[PDB]
C-alpha cells in the first residue's frame, strides 16, 4: 500500500447496485466502456513498462531517526552546548506537531465531503479530535512570538501550571 | 562565505586588466557566473541555520537577500552601458569598481555573524553609494542629494554604535548565535527606552520610516540608473534586515515602544500612496512608491508574529525586483527624450508595443496581483495585522485602492492616450533594454511556483 | 493674477481659472489634442488634476445644489422606508413547521449524552 | 466575411432580403408559440395554480378542536 | 422667468448665460484681440521647429519647465511660517497620528482584558 | 427560459417572512422590466426608420446567424431542461392565494400595457414639459455626477496641497 | 481530418496525461480525491458487501 | 467595416440630391457653383438648415466654426472629401 | 397577507405572533390527540443524504421519488407521479401547520372574553 | 470672438438638435421645427442692436431651461460613442525611418515614392521660411492661417504634417 490506513481512516464503501427502470440506454455506461478501453488500458500499458524498469534497479531511502537528547529543563543556565541540542530538538518537535494538526484537519475535511448532506452528524469523532489537538497545540505553541524558543515555551508552561495549582488549591477552600 | 567573497574581489582585476573594448562583456559574464553559484546557499535545514565559520553564517533570511544582491550586479552593468558611452576609459572602470565594492560589502553584511562586523559593513556601503550619486549623476541637485543621503544615515548610525558596544559589555558577546541563548528580557526604564531607540532609529532611517524619508526622493531621483536600482532594491533592505535581527534582544519592550512607529507607518502608508497621484516626475513617482511598501515591512517587523515575518521577508524580495524594474522602464524613456516629466512623452504603446508589455506586467506586480509573490507577502502582513487589531483592515484596504490608482495612472499617462507630435525620435527598443526587463520579471514570476524559499526562517 | 501671498509657496505663478480641460473648444486645432493645450501656454497649477481622465467642471443641466437635494432625499427616504419595513414584516399565516425525532436533534449535531427534553407534535 | 451574399447597399429604399432569412426567422417565431401553447395545455397549474387555497373562514370550530365557550 | 443658473467650483457658469460676453466695449475688443496676438506669436515659433525637416528630438517647452519647477523646487523658498501654515500643518500632520493612536490603543487595551480573563473566544486560534 | 427561475422567486418572495418595502420594490421592478423592454422594441423595430439614407442593413453573414441561433434555441429550452434534472434541495411552495401565485404575471403584463400606451403618446404633436422626475432618471440619479466629480476633487486636491506640499 | 487531428492532440493526448497523473500519482496519497459516498435508497443491494436494506414501512397513501 | 468607399463624384450626387428637395431653390439654377448670397441670394439662416441636412445625410457633423464658411455646393464635396480621405 | 392589516392596524392581542406560536398547554383541549408517526426512522433518512430541511415528514415520499429519478435516467420526464405524490404530501403538511394558526387565533379570541368578563363583573 | 450674427446661427443650430431629440419621430419634428423656425423670423427684422441683445440673452436663457438633458451626439463628435475610437491605429510618418532594411525591402515601390516627398519637402523648406517672414508683420504674426502658394512650383508653406497626416480609418 501507499499510505498507512490507520493514520487516514476510511469507512468501507457501499456502492448501491444499479437497477434500471427505463427502456432507454444509460449513456454513461457506454462511455465508461469507451473510456476504460481508449484511456485506461493504454495508460496502464505505459505504466507497466515503466514499472518493470524500476524493479530492475531497486534502491532504498531511509526515514532519518533522531536520537533523544536532554530537554531545556535539564540544562544549566547559560550553557550553550547543552542548550543548543535541547533547543534544536524542540524545533523538530514543533515541526512534527504542526503536521499532526494537518493530519487531523485533513481527516476532518475528508469527513465533511464524504458524508455529504449528513456531515453535521456523522462527523463527530473527527471534530472531537480536531478540538482535542487544537487545544493542546494552542497551549504548547501560541503567543510565543516570531523569536520563539524552548525557554519561552518552558516559561509559558510554568505560567499555566502555577495558575492551575493555585486554582486547584483554592477550589477546596470554596 | 569565502567561496563568494574572493570571486567578487577578482572582478576588480578582471575589469582593469581586460581589453579597452571588452570591459562591459567580461564584467557582465563573470558576475553572472558568481550569481549562478549563489544558489548553493539554499542548503537550509529545518532546525539549525547554516554556520560556516566564526565570522560568517547564512540562514533562510540571509539566503534570499544574498541571491538577490548578486543577481542585481549584472543587471546594473547592462543598464549603465548607454549613458557611460562618452565617458573616458579610466573613469568607466572606476564606476564599475564602485559597483563591485558595493556588492562586496553587501554580501558580507548579510552574512556577518557578529553584530559589530555588521555595523562596519552596514556603514561601509555609504562611501561607494555616495560616490556614484555625486560623481555620475546628471543634475545640479546631485550634490545636495548626496549630503542629504549621507547625514540622515549617520545621525542614526552613530547612536547605534554606542548601543551595540553597551550590549557587548553587559551581555559579554555580540555573536548572533550567542544572543539567541543568552538574551535577557528588557526592563521598563528610561535608560532602556533610549537603548531601544538607538537600536532601531538607525534602521528606520533606511527603510525609510515616514517622516525621516526626505532623502529618498532626492537620492533616488538624482542618481544614475545603477544607483537607483541598488538603492531601491538592496540598500533599503539593510534596515529591514537589521530590524529582524536586533529585535531578538528588545522583548518585551517592543510591546509598547512600537506604537509610535506603527502609526507613522500606517498613516504614512496612505500619505505616500496619495503623493504618487500628483507627482509630475516619473522617476520621483516610483521613489515615493517605495516608501509605501516599506511601511508595510516596518509594521510587520514590529508586531513580531510568525505570519508577519514570513510576509516581511517575501515583501522585501518582491519589492526589490519590482522596484528595480520600474526604474529601468522609466530610464529607457529618459534615454530617448532626456527628460523626467511624466506628461511629456505620451501614447508610447503605439510606438513601442513590446516595451508596453513590460510596463503592464510591472504595474500588475506593483499593485499586488495574485498569485505574485508581491501579493503573498502583502497578504500575510494583512492577515497578521488583523490579529493585532481588526481595525487595521480599514487602513490596509484604503492603501490597496490608492496603490492600484497610481500604478495604473502611471501606465495610462505614458502608454495610452495620444502620442506627442513634436517628439519624433522614439527609436525601437534595443535587445539590451528588452533583455534587461526580462531578467527582472521572469524570476519574479517563477518564484510563484516554489515560493517557500523566500518566506524566511519562520516557514 | 498671482496667487494670494499667504506664504504657502505659490510665489509668482499665474492663477489661471479653475476650469477643467474638458471645457475647451474641442474643434480648435490643439498642439496637444488630448490635453487641449498650446505649446508655450502657461499650464494651470493643477493641470495634472484637470486632465480629461479626471475632475471635470463642465456646466450641468441641473444646478449643483438642486442635484444634491434630490439624491440625498432619495437615499434618505429609502433608508427610512427600509427600517419601517424591517419592524413590520409581511409573513403568511403559518405555524412552526414541525420536524420529528426531537426536532432533528441528532441530525443537527445533537450530543447523544444528556438526552434532550422530549418534544412531540400532535395531529390536527 | 463568411459566405458574403454581398447584397448591394441600396440608396433610399427598403434593403434587399434573401430566402433564407425569412424562412428561418419565421421558423423560430412559430416554434416559440408552439412551445408556449404545448406546455400551457399539459400543465397549466404552474402558471395559474397547483392546489386550491383552503379558506380558513369556511371552517368549523369542531375540526379545530376548540373547547366549548361554556367550559 | 426661469430660475437663474447658480455656478460653483465643480460646475462653471455657461458662457451663453454669462453677462460678460455680449457687452462689447473698447477694452474688450482690444483685449480679446491681444490674447490672440501672443497666442499666434507662440504658434508661429512652434510651427517653425515642428515642420523643420533638419530636426530630430524634443522641442523644449519653457512653459512646461516652469510648471514643474514651481511644483517641486520653488515651494520652499516661497514659504513663510505664519498662522495659517502652522495651524494647517499641525492638524494635518500631527492630527491623524494622534487620532489613530487612541483608536488602536483603546482597541488593543480592550482586547487584552478579555484574553487574560478568558472572556475572548480563541478556541480554534492557532495562527497569528 | 426565465419563467422557471424568475417566477419561482416572486412566489417565494411573496410568501416569506420578508421586508414589506423590499417585497414591494421587487414587484415594482418587475413591471419596470416590461417598460424598458417595450422601449427597445418600439424605437428599434416599429414605426418608420430614422437612420441615414445610405446604409447596408445586411444580416446574411453565416457566423452571425449561427451564433444567435444556438442561444435562441437555448433561450427557449434551458429552463425546462435544467429544472427537470437538478435534484431537489428545498421545499418549494406550491399552495398560496390566487393573487400571490400570479402576482409576477399580472405586474409584468400590467407594465406591458402601461408601457405601450405611454410609447404611443409620444406620437401626438403635444409639447413637452421637462420634469424633474425625467431629469433625475435620465442622469442616473445624479450619483455619477456628484461622486465622480466630488470625491476625485477632494482626494486629489488633498494629495498636492496637504500630503505633498 | 481537421476535427480528428484536433480531437487527438487536444483531447485524447491530454486525457492520457491527466489520467496517468491522476491514477498513479494523485491518488497514491491520502485524501487527494475524496468522493461523496453514493446515496443508498431502501431496497438496494451493495455490489461490494452484498447487504440488502429492508424497504420502508407500508405507505398509508391514497390516490391523487 | 464593409461600408462602401465614397467616391469623389459619388459625394457630389448626394450633395445635390439633397439640395434638390429643399423646395426653396430652383433645380435648374443650382449648379456646382451657386453661391447662396451673391448668386441666388439664399437666407443665411437657411445655411444652418442646409448644413444640418448635409450632416444628417453623411452621418458626420460639420463644425459650426467651419459650417459658416461653406455656401458653395462644390465646396461641400470639397469639405467632405477632405474629411473622409477620398481621393478618387 | 390579509391578516397583516389586523395585526398592524388593529388589535395585537388577538393575532398570534409567528415567532411566539402557541405556548398553550399540551394536547389537553383536543380529546384523544394522535401522535404523528414517521416512516424513515433514523437510518433511511441518513442514507439518501436528504437535506437537513427537506426530511421533515415526507421523507418516505421524497426518498421514494429520488429512487425513481436514479433509475429513470435519462427519462427525466418520468417519475412525474412520484413528484406529484410528494407535492400533495407536502401540501397536507402545509395546511396542517396552517390549521394551528387559526386554531390559536380563535383560542386567543376565546381567551380574552373570559378576561373581559372578570374586568366587567363589577 | 463670435460676432452677434454668429451667435444667433449657433443658437438656432443647437436648438433644432435638442428639439429633434424631444420629437424623435420625424413628422413630429417637422411640425415644431417650423414653429421654432417662425419664432426667429418674428424678431428677425429688428435692427435696434440693443433690444436684439436682450432677446438673445433671454433666448439663451430660455434654451438652457428646456435643453435636453441627454442630447443626441453623432458617433464621431466630442462626446459620441466612437470619438477617437481609431486614435491607436494612427501612427506618425517618421516611424518608417526606423524600419529595418529587410522589412523595408518588403515594399520596394512604396518607399521609393516616399523618398521623393522627403526631397520635395527638403527642397521646398527654404522657400517656405522666406515666404512667411516677408508676408508677416514686423512685430510678428497677428493670427493663424498661412499664405497660399503664390508662384508656380512653390507649395503652401507649412504643409508637410497637414498633407501627410494619418488617415481617419487606418485599419
Ligand atoms: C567556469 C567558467 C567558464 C566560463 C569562462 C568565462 C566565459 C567568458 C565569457 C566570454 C568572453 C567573450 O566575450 O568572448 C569574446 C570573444 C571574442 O571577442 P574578441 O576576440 O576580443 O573580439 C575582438 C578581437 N579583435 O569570443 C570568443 O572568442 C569565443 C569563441
Ligand atoms: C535618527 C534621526 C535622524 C534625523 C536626521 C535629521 C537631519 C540630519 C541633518 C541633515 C543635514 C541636511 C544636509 C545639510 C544641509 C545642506 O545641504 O547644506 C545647506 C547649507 C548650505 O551651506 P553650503 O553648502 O556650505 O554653502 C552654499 C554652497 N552653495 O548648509 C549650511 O549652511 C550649514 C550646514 C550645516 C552642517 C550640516 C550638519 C549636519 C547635521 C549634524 C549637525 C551637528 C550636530 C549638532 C552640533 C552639536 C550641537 C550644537
Ligand atoms: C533629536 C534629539 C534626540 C535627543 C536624544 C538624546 C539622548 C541622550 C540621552 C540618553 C542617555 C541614555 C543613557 O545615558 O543611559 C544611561 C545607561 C547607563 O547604563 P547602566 O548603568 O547599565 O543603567 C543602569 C542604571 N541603573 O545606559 C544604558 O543603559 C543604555 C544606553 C544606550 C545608548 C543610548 C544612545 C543615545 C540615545 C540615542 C537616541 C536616538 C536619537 C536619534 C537622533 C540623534 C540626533
Ligand atoms: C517627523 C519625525 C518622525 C520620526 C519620529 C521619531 C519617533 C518619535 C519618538 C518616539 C519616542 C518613544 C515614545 C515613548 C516615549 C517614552 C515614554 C514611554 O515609552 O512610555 C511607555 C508607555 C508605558 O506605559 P503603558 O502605555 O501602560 O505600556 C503598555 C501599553 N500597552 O507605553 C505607552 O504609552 C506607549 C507609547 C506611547 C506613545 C504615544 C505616541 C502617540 C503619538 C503617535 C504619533 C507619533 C508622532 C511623532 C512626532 C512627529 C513630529
Ligand atoms: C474614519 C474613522 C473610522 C475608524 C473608526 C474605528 C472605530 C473602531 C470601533 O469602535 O470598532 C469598530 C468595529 C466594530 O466591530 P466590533 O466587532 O463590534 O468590535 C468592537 C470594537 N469597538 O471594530 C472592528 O471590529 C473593525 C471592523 C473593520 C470593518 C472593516 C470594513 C471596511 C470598510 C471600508
Ligand atoms: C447624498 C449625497 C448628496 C451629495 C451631498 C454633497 C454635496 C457637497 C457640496 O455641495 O459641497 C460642494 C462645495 C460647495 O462650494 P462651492 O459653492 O461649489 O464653491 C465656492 C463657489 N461659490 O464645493 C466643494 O466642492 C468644496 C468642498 C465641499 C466639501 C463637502
Ligand atoms: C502644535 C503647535 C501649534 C501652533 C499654532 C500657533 C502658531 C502661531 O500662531 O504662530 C506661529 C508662528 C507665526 O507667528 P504668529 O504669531 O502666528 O503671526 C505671524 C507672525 N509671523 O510661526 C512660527 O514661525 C513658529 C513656528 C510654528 C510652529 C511650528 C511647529 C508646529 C507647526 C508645524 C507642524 C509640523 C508638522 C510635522 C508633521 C510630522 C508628522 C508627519
Ligand atoms: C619581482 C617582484 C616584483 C613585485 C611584484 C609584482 C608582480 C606583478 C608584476 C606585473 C608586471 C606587469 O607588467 O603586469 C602586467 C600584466 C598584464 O599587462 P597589463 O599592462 O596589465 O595589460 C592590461 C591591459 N591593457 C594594457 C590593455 C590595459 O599583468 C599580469 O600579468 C598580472
Ligand atoms: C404595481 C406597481 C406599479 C406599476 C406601475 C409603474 C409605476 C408608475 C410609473 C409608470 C410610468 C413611467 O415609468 O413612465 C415612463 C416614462 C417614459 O418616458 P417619458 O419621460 O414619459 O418620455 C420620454 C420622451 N419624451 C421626453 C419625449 C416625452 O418616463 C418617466 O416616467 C420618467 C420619470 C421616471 C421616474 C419616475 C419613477 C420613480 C419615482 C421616484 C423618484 C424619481
Ligand atoms: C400578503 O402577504 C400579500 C403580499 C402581497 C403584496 C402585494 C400586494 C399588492 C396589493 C395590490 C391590490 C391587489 C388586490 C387584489
Ligand atoms: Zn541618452
Amino acid at each position: 500500500d501507499s499510505w498507512d490506513k490507520d493514520v487516514y481512516p476510511e469507512p468501507p464503501r457501499r456502492t448501491p447496485a444499479p437497477s434500471p427502470q427505463t427502456s432507454l440506454p444509460n449513456p454513461i455506461t457506454y462511455l465508461t466502456k469507451a473510456f476504460d478501453l481508449l484511456v485506461d488500458r493504454p495508460v496502464t500499458l505505459v505504466r507497466e513498462f515503466i514499472e518493470r524498469q524500476h524493479a530492475k534497479n531497486k534502491y532504498y531511502y531511509y526515514h532519518r531517526e533522531f536520537r533523544r537528547v536532554p530537554d531545556i529543563t535539564e540544562c544549566q543556565e547559560k550553557d550553550v552546548l547543552c542548550m543548543f541540542e535541547a533547543e534544536m530538538q524542540w524545533r523538530r518537535d514543533y515541526k512534527v506537531d504542526q503536521e499532526i494538526v494537518n493530519i487531523i484537519q485533513e481527516r476532518l475535511k475528508a469527513c465533511q465531503q464524504r458524508e455529504g448532506e449528513s456531515h453535521r452528524q456523522n462527523c463527530a469523532k473527527e471534530l472531537e479530535q480536531f478540538t482535542q489537538v487544537v487545544k493542546a497545540y494552542q497551549d504548547r505553541y501560541h503567543d510565543l512570538g516570531a523569536h520563539y524558543s524552548a525557554r519561552k515555551c518552558l516559561a509559558k508552561q510554568k505560567q499555566r501550571m502555577l495558575a492551575e495549582r493555585k486554582a486547584a488549591k483554592e477550589a477546596a477552600a470554596a | 562565505m569565502l567561496k563568494y567573497i574572493i570571486p567578487t574581489i577578482m572582478l576588480m582585476p578582471l575589469t582593469w586588466l581586460s581589453k579597452n573594448n571588452m570591459i562591459w562583456v567580461n564584467s557582465t559574464a563573470h558576475s553572472l557566473l558568481i550569481s549562478f553559484t549563489s544558489l548553493l546557499l539554499m542548503n537550509q535545514f529545518g532546525d539549525n541555520s547554516l554556520n560556516f565559520s566564526l565570522l560568517f553564517f547564512s540562514d533562510s533570511l540571509s539566503t534570499p537577500l544574498l541571491i538577490l544582491t548578486m543577481w542585481l550586479l549584472p543587471l546594473m552593468l547592462m543598464a549603465s552601458q548607454h549613458h557611460l558611452s562618452k565617458e573616458n576609459l579610466t573613469r568607466k572602470k572606476l564606476f564599475i569598481t564602485m559597483l563591485i565594492s558595493l556588492q562586496l560589502f553587501l554580501i558580507m553584511t548579510f552574512t556577518a555573524m557578529e553584530l559589530i562586523l555588521f555595523y562596519i559593513l552596514f556603514e561601509a556601503t555609504l562611501v561607494p553609494t555616495l560616490i556614484i550619486i555625486t560623481r555620475w549623476g546628471n543634475q545640479t541637485e546631485r550634490l545636495n542629494a548626496g549630503l542629504y543621503f549621507l547625514f540622515y544615515t549617520l545621525a542614526g548610525s552613530l547612536p547605534l554604535l554606542v548601543a551595540l558596544i553597551y550590549i557587548q559589555n553587559t551581555v559579554g558577546s555580540l555573536n548572533f548565535l550567542m544572543l539567541q541563548y543568552w538574551v535577557q528580557p528588557v526592563h521598563n526604564s528610561w535608560s532602556n527606552v533610549f537603548m531601544w531607540l538607538a537600536c532601531m532609529m538607525a534602521f528606520m532611517v533606511k527603510m525609510p520610516l515616514y517622516g525621516l524619508h526626505l532623502w529618498l526622493p532626492k537620492a533616488h531621483v538624482e542618481a544614475p540608473i545603477a544607483g537607483s536600482m541598488v538603492l531601491a532594491a538592496v540598500l533599503l533592505k539593510l534596515g529591514g534586515y537589521g530590524m529582524l535581527r536586533i529585535t531578538l534582544i528588545l522583548n518585551p519592550m517592543t510591546d509598547f515602544m512600537a506604537y509610535p512607529f506603527i502609526m507613522l507607518s500606517l498613516w504614512g502608508m496612505i500619505m505616500t500612496s496619495s503623493i504618487c497621484l500628483r507627482q509630475t516626475d516619473l522617476k520621483s513617482l516610483i521613489a515615493y512608491s517605495s516608501v509605501s511598501h516599506m511601511a508595510l515591512v516596518i509594521v510587520a517587523i514590529l508586531i513580531q508574529t510568525p505570519w508577519s515575518y514570513m510576509g516581511a521577508t517575501a515583501l522585501m524580495i518582491a519589492h526589490g525586483l519590482t522596484s528595480s524594474m520600474l526604474f529601468c522602464l522609466a530610464n529607457s524613456n529618459y534615454e530617448r527624450i532626456h527628460s523626467r516629466t511624466m506628461i511629456l512623452a505620451r501614447g508610447l504603446q503605439t510606438l513601442l508595443p513590446l516595451m508596453a508589455t513590460w510596463w503592464l506586467l510591472a504595474s500588475l506586480t506593483n499593485l499586488a496581483l495574485p498569485p505574485t509573490i508581491n501579493l503573498i507577502g502583502e497578504l500575510f502582513v494583512v492577515m497578521s495585522t488583523f490579529s493585532w487589531s481588526n481595525i487595521t483592515i480599514i487602513l490596509m484596504g484604503v492603501n490597496m485602492v490608492i496603490t492600484a490608482l497610481y500604478s495604473l495612472y502611471m501606465l495610462i499617462m505614458t502608454q495610452r492616450g495620444k502620442y506627442t507630435y513634436h517628439i519624433n525620435n522614439i527609436s525601437p527598443s534595443f535587445t539590451r533594454e528588452n533583455a534587461l526587463m526580462s531578467l527582472h520579471i521572469l524570476p519574479l514570476l517563477l518564484l510563484t511556483l516554489n515560493p517557500k524559499i523566500i518566506l524566511g526562517p519562520l516557514y | 493674477e498671482p496667487y494670494p501671498d499667504d506664504g504657502t509657496g505659490y510665489g509668482d505663478y499665474p492663477k489661471l481659472p479653475d476650469r477643467s480641460q474638458q471645457e475647451r473648444d474641442p474643434w480648435y486645432d490643439w498642439d496637444h489634442p488630448d490635453l487641449r493645450l498650446n505649446w508655450g501656454e502657461p499650464m494651470h497649477w493643477d493641470l495634472d488634476m484637470y486632465i480629461r481622465n479626471r475632475v471635470d467642471t463642465s456646466p450641468t443641466p441641473v444646478n449643483w445644489n438642486l442635484m444634491c437635494k434630490h439624491l440625498f432625499g432619495f437615499v434618505a427616504f429609502m433608508l427610512f422606508m427600509f427600517w419601517v419595513g424591517e419592524t413590520y414584516p409581511a409573513y403568511q399565516p403559518v405555524g412552526p413547521k414541525q420536524y420529528p425525532y426531537n426536532n432533528l436533534y441528532l441530525e443537527r449535531g445533537g450530543d447523544p449524552n444528556k438526552e434532550p427534553e422530549p418534544v412531540v407534535h400532535y395531529e390536527i | 466575411a463568411g459566405g458574403g451574399a454581398h447584397i448591394e447597399p441600396r440608396y433610399r429604399q427598403f434593403p434587399q432580403l434573401t430566402r433564407s432569412q425569412v424562412i428561418q426567422a419565421e421558423f423560430f417565431s412559430a416554434t416559440m408559440w408552439f412551445w408556449i401553447l404545448w406546455r400551457f395545455w399539459h400543465d397549466s397549474d404552474a402558471v395559474l395554480g397547483h392546489f386550491p387555497y383552503p379558506d380558513p373562514s369556511q371552517w368549523t370550530d369542531e375540526e379545530l378542536g376548540i373547547p366549548p365557550d361554556d367550559e | 422667468s426661469f430660475p437663474k443658473y447658480e455656478a460653483s467650483r465643480l460646475s462653471s457658469l455657461p458662457t451663453t448665460l454669462d453677462p460678460a460676453e455680449y457687452d462689447i466695449s473698447s477694452e474688450t475688443r482690444k483685449a480679446q484681440a491681444e490674447r490672440l496676438a501672443i497666442r499666434s506669436r507662440l504658434k508661429r515659433e512652434y510651427q517653425l521647429q515642428y515642420y523643420d525637416p533638419s530636426r530630430r528630438g524634443v522641442i523644449e517647452d519653457p512653459a512646461l519647465v516652469r510648471w514643474t519647477y514651481a511644483r517641486s523646487a520653488n515651494i520652499y523658498p516661497n514659504f513663510r511660517p505664519n498662522t495659517k501654515t502652522s495651524l494647517l500643518g499641525a492638524l494635518f500632520g500631527i492630527g491623524p497620528l494622534v487620532f489613530w493612536y487612541y483608536v488602536f490603543k483603546t482597541d488593543r487595551d480592550r482586547k487584552e482584558k478579555l484574553i487574560q480573563e478568558g472572556k475572548l473566544d480563541r478556541t480554534f486560534n492557532i495562527s497569528y | 427560459t426565465g419563467f422557471y427561475s424568475k417566477d419561482l422567486i416572486i412566489e417565494a418572495a411573496n410568501t416569506s417572512y420578508t421586508n414589506a418595502w423590499a417585497l414591494l420594490m421587487t414587484l415594482i421592478a418587475t413591471s419596470f422590466t416590461a417598460i424598458y423592454s417595450t422601449r427597445i422594441i418600439f424605437f428599434a423595430l416599429l414605426g418608420q426608420p430614422r437612420f441615414p439614407t445610405l446604409v447596408n442593413i445586411n444580416e446574411n453573414n453565416p457566423l452571425l446567424i449561427n451564433s444567435i441561433k444556438r442561444l435562441l434555441i437555448g433561450s427557449l429550452f434551458a429552463g425546462y431542461i435544467i429544472s427537470n434534472n437538478i435534484p431537489p434541495t428545498t421545499i418549494p411552495q406550491m399552495t398560496m392565494p390566487y393573487y400571490l401565485k400570479t402576482t409576477a404575471l399580472i405586474v409584468t403584463i400590467l407594465g406591458f400595457i402601461l408601457a405601450l400606451e405611454i410609447s404611443n403618446m409620444t406620437k401626438n404633436l403635444k409639447y413637452h414639459y421637462p420634469s424633474n422626475a425625467f431629469k433625475f432618471s435620465t442622469l442616473l440619479g445624479y450619483f455619477p455626477t456628484i461622486m465622480h466629480r466630488l470625491a476625485p476633487y477632494m482626494n486629489l486636491s488633498m494629495s498636492q496641497k496637504s500630503a505633498s506640499s | 481530418y481537421r476535427h480528428s487531428i484536433f480531437a487527438f492532440t487536444h483531447v485524447l493526448i491530454p486525457v492520457w496525461i491527466i489520467h496517468y497523473y491522476l491514477k498513479y500519482h494523485v491518488t497514491t496519497k491520502p485524501y487527494t480525491i475524496v468522493e461523496k459516498k453514493p446515496r443508498i435508497f431502501p431496497g438496494d443491494t451493495i455490489l461490494e458487501t452484498g447487504e440488502v436494506i429492508p424497504p420502508m414501512k407500508e405507505f398509508p397513501d391514497q390516490h391523487h | 467595416s464593409d461600408a462602401p468607399p465614397l467616391t469623389l463624384e459619388g459625394i457630389k450626387d448626394r450633395v445635390l440630391y439633397v439640395l434638390k428637395l429643399y423646395d426653396k431653390i430652383d433645380p435648374e439654377k443650382l449648379s456646382v457653383n451657386s453661391h447662396f448670397m451673391k448668386d441666388l441670394g439664399l437666407d443665411s439662416l437657411d445655411q444652418v438648415e442646409i448644413i444640418m441636412a448635409m450632416e444628417d445625410e453623411f452621418g458626420f457633423e460639420i463644425p459650426d466654426i467651419d459650417a459658416e464658411k461653406l455656401m458653395c455646393p462644390q465646396e461641400i464635396v470639397d469639405y467632405i472629401a477632405d474629411k473622409k480621405d477620398v481621393y478618387e | 397577507g390579509a391578516h397583516l392589516a389586523r395585526r398592524y392596524l388593529g388589535d395585537a392581542s388577538v393575532e398570534p405572533d409567528p415567532l411566539r406560536m402557541p405556548t398553550f398547554p399540551p394536547d389537553y383541549g383536543f380529546p384523544e390527540r394522535k401522535e404523528r408517526e414517521m416512516v424513515a426512522t433514523q437510518q433511511e433518512m441518513n442514507d439518501a443524504q436528504l437535506v437537513l430541511q427537506q426530511r421533515d415528514y415526507c421523507a418516505h415520499y421524497l426518498i421514494r421519488f429520488l429512487k425513481c429519478k436514479r433509475d429513470s435516467f435519462p427519462n427525466f420526464l418520468a417519475c412525474k407521479h412520484e413528484r406529484h405524490d410528494w407535492d400533495y404530501c407536502e401540501h397536507l403538511d402545509y395546511v396542517k401547520r396552517m390549521k394551528e394558526f387559526e386554531r390559536e387565533r380563535r383560542l386567543l379570541q376565546r381567551k380574552k372574553r373570559r378576561e373581559q368578563r372578570e374586568a366587567d363583573m363589577a | 470672438y463670435l460676432t452677434h450674427q454668429q451667435k444667433v446661427l449657433r443658437l438656432y443650430k443647437r436648438a433644432l438638435r435638442h428639439l429633434e431629440s424631444w420629437c424623435i419621430h420625424r413628422d413630429k419634428y417637422r411640425y415644431f421645427a417650423c414653429l421654432l423656425r417662425a419664432r426667429f423670423d418674428e424678431h428677425k427684422n429688428e435692427k435696434d442692436m440693443v433690444k436684439a441683445t436682450q432677446l438673445l440673452r433671454e433666448a439663451e436663457e430660455e434654451f438652457w431651461h428646456g435643453q435636453h438633458p441627454q442630447p443626441y451626439i453623432f458617433p464621431e463628435s466630442p462626446g459620441g460613442t466612437s470619438y477617437e475610437r481609431y486614435e491607436c491605429y494612427k501612427v506618425p510618418e517618421w516611424c518608417l525611418d526606423d524600419w529595418h532594411p529587410s522589412e523595408k525591402a518588403m515594399y520596394p515601390d512604396y518607399f521609393a515614392k516616399r523618398e521623393q516627398w522627403k526631397k520635395l519637402r527638403r527642397e521646398s523648406w527654404e522657400r517656405e521660411v522666406k515666404q512667411l517672414q516677408e508676408e508677416t508683420p514686423v512685430g510678428g504674426p497677428r493670427t493663424e492661417a498661412l499664405p497660399p502658394a503664390r508662384k508656380q512650383g512653390d507649395l503652401p508653406p507649412l504643409w508637410w504634417h497637414i498633407v501627410t497626416r494619418p488617415r481617419e480609418r487606418p485599419m
